[PDB]
Order: C-alpha cells, then structure tokens, then sequence
C-alpha cells in the first residue's frame, strides 16, 4: 500500500502519530 | 540552410538596410551610418525584431539526410541582440535554404535539470 | 554625457523629436534634479531620490522645443494636439519629463513613442526596466561578497535578504537570473565575478509555548518549529 | 515545401528555469 | 506573482522605486489581492476538511 500511493510562510506540521505507531 | 560548404555568408535586410556578413573570422554587422555593430550539416537561424531589438538564435545540427529536416527537437540558443530600431519588411540571402514565417503561439516548454528545453 | 543632450546648442523640432541613447556609463541624476533651471522635473513611474541607486538597462533621451502651454500635453495619458501627433507618451513609461525655460534663446510644429507663448526646451527620459545586464547604473560602491550567512543583498538594483551559497546550477551564459515559481529570484549571477550563487531564505519558524495550567505553575517550555538548535 | 515538424524552438527569456 | 492591478508583483521593486506616498497606493492593491487569495484557500480547506 505505501508504495502505490505517491518557502514564504507555508509550512507542513508533522502528524502526531508516526506511521510506526 | 543544410550546407556543409556554408557558401552562404550574407543576410540583407530592408524595408535603412541591415547588412549581416559572416565574411572572415568575426561576423561583422552593418545597419547603415545610424549605427554600427561591433564584429562578433544544418544551421538553424531565427530572426525577429522586437521593440527595435534584433534577436538572432542559432543552432547547428549534423544531418543524416540533407534533403529533409531532421526529425527531432532542437533548442535555439540566443546569440546576439541589436538595438538597431530599423523596420525590415523584406530580406535577402547572400551565397538549400528554407524560410518560415513566425506566428504568435502559446507554448508549454519542458525544462530539464540542465535547463535545456527538452520538449 | 547628459550634459551634451541638455546643453545641446541646437534643439530638434517638436514633431521631429530626436532620440539619443545613453548607455555604458554611470549616471548621476542628482545633478539634474539639483539644477533649478528645469521648471518641471515630474517623474511618472519612479522617484528622483531612488534614481541614484536604481540601475537601468538603457536610457533614451528625447529632445524637442515646445511652447510653455504645450509642456502639459506631453504628459502620459493626456490629450493634447502636440500629444495627439507630434509626440505621444505611452502610459506608465517609467520616465521623467524635464522641461526648462528656453524662450530667451529661442525667441516647426504640426502611436506611443512614434514620430504663455514662450517656447521652452523639453527633454524626455525613458528608462528600460527589462531584465538584462544593466549598462546604466547609478553612483554606488560595491562591497565584498559574503557567503553562508544571512545577508541583505543589493545586486544590480535587485534587493533581497537571504543566505548566499555557491550554486551548482548549470547557468547558461546568456542567463542572468534564476527564478522559482514565485517572482522571487532563486539564483543570481555576480555583476563582478560572474559566479552563480544560490539564495536560501533565512530560517523562519513558529514559536510555540508549552504551558502547564497557570494555576499549577508558571514555568514554561519553548518549542521552535522546524528550527535546528544550532541556529538559535 | 518542407514540414517544420518540431524544429525551431528557442529560449524565450534570459531567466533560468530548471 | 499576480499584479492585481499594481505596477509590479514584486513588493521590493515598488519599494525600491516609488516614494512612500505613491507606494502606499500600489502596495494596497497587492495587499487586497493577496489577502483575498488566502481567504479563498482557507475556505476551501475548511470545506474539504
Ligand atoms: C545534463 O548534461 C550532462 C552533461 O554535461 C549530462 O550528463 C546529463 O545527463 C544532463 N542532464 C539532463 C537532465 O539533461
Ligand atoms: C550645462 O551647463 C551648465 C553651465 O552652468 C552646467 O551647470 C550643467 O551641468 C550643464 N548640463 C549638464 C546636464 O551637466
Ligand atoms: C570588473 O569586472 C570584471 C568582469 O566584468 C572583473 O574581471 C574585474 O575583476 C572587475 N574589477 C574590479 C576592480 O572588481
Ligand atoms: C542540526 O545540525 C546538526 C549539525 O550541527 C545536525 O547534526 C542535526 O541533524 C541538525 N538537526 C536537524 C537537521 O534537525
């Protein structure tokens, strides 16, 4: 499954639950 | 012009006359004098005048067949720009050469990592 | 040689206005602005103070003699017989129109950029803003390049604040600037060393405060988002 | 008459895009 | 990279050319347009979310 799915003030915040969790 | 011999060495432009002569060594360009320009297989040249500036684009490509333009994609690097500001409605070539008129078009250009226009 | 154009003994006709191109030289507009001889020094798309620092690819000077009344007609987006035919100014030409009283010396008239009663000489300056190596630059002093540190940089009249690093981009010779999706310039070529330098924005991150309930305690922990500890 | 095909593209502007 | 009616879409340029009084006018145009762009973006995310 994981293989098939693929500046300025913009930023991306990390998800609280990591994929391993 | 698909000539290895490269006999053609002249480009006459007129409605002021813009004479571009390859001549020997550095190419010499005369716009007479209102202005004077300092001296600078298949050969591809694009000639256009915008805002009184004459931009020339030149690419040289080896051709397997002289008769037919090679199938493929060629990117023409700009060579020289001249602020001559001269109106040109007719042109002549000084010694096969193919002449095509340019029509405004919207183009999607693919740039590779190198930045060449691949397609 | 602005002096030649301004102090030219013979002035061209209003309808037969002449265009002299000024290039490859440092230009100081302060002197012109200081001189009171010029009755009008209105600048349509630029400000005189800024002129000294801005660097333009080419400067074009148009010389013609017109009556005091006719001076107004020249102005961009204005309807005057002189403007109707003799000389036309396109809107937002980003140039300064300079007129000075010349009646004493003076005492033939009949598409943009296409060619009381006392006559005053008028010279129109048009500034080219296209992206090219800029031949005409104002008086300025260059400073040594700094790399790997946040720095405010003014390159050939382009101002930005960013980290400067060596660029592995295969810049083509004709190319002077590299731009991202946004108008901001990602890469710049040095006006003196012809080197390609990458620009990276200075680190910016949100500051979050972790607080236990104010009633329980006043001690706080501070988190800098996506910022390395070394940077701060 | 010779067909143009894909020949004749030139770099539009000095600015570099990669 | 949109002008929204201003002379240019690069804020630094306007600041580096026009004087304070005039610049304000140009900057306001950009602010208005850019501000609108954010709201549209935010609204779509709310509905999408
Ligand atoms: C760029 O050119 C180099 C040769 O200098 C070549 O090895 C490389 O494959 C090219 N890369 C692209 C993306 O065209
Ligand atoms: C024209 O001559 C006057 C003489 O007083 C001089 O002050 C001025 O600098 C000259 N014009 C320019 C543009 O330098
Ligand atoms: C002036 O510019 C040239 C390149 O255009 C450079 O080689 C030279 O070192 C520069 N001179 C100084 C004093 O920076
Ligand atoms: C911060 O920089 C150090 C190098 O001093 C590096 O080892 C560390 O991984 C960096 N932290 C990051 C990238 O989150």
């Amino acid at each position: 499954l994981f293989n098939k799915v693929t500046f300025n003030g913009l930023t991306v915040l990390p998800p609280l639950l990591t994929d391993e969790m | 012009s698909t000539e290895k011999s490269n006999i053609i060495r002249g480009w006459i432009f007129g409605t002021q006359s813009l004479l571009i002569v390859n001549n020997a060594t550095n190419v010499v360009i005369k716009v007479c004098c209102t202005f004077e320009y300092v001296s600078q297989n298949l050969r591809e040249f694009v000639f256009k005048n915008i805002d009184g500036y004459f931009k020339i684009y030149s690419k040289h490509t080896p051709i397997n067949l002289v008769r037919d333009l090679p199938q493929g994609f060629s990117a023409l690097e700009p060579l020289v720009d001249l602020p001559i500001g001269i109106n040109i409605t007719r042109f002549q070539t000084l010694l096969a050469y193919y002449v095509g008129y340019l029509q405004p078009r919207t183009f999607l250009l693919k740039y590779n990592e190198n930045g060449t226009i691949t397609d | 040689p602005f002096g030649e154009v301004f102090n030219a003994t013979r002035f061209a006709s209003v309808y037969a206005w002449n265009r002299k191109r000024i290039s490859n030289c440092v230009a100081d507009y302060s002197v012109l602005y200081n001189s009171a001889s010029f009755s009008t020094f209105k600048c349509y798309g630029v400000s005189p103070t800024k002129l000294n620092d801005l660097c333009f690819t080419n400067v074009y000077a148009d010389s013609f003699v017109i009556r005091g009344d006719e001076v107004r007609q020249i102005a961009p987006g204005q309807t005057g017989k002189i403007a109707d035919y003799n000389y036309k100014l396109p809107d937002d030409f980003t140039g300064c129109v300079i007129a000075w009283n010349s009646n004493n010396l003076d005492s033939l008239y009949r598409k943009p950029f296409e060619r009381g009663y006392q006559p005053y000489r008028v010279v129109v300056l048009s500034f080219e803003l296209l992206h090219a190596p800029a031949t005409v630059c104002g008086p300025k002093k260059s400073t040594n390049l700094v790399k790997n540190k946040c720095v405010n940089f003014n390159f050939n009249g382009l101002t930005g604040t960013g980290v400067l690093t060596e660029s592995n981009k295969k810049f083509l010779p004709f190319q002077q600037f590299g731009r991202d999706i946004a108008d901001t310039t990602d890469a710049v070529r040095d006006p003196q060393t012809l080197e390609i330098l990458d620009i990276t924005p200075c680190s910016f991150g949100g500051v979050s405060v972790i607080t236990p309930g104010t009633n329980t305690s006043n001690q706080v922990a501070v988190l800098y988002q996506d910022v390395n500890c070394t940077e701060v | 008459y010779t067909n143009s095909f894909t020949r004749g593209v030139y770099y539009p502007d000095k600015v570099f895009r990669s | 990279s949109s002008n929204f009616g201003a002379i240019s879409s690069v804020l630094n340029d306007i600041l580096s050319r026009l004087d304070p009084p005039e610049a304000e006018v140009q900057i306001d145009r950009l602010i208005t347009g850019r501000l609108q762009s954010l709201q549209t973006y935010v609204t779509q995310q709310l509905i999408r979310a």
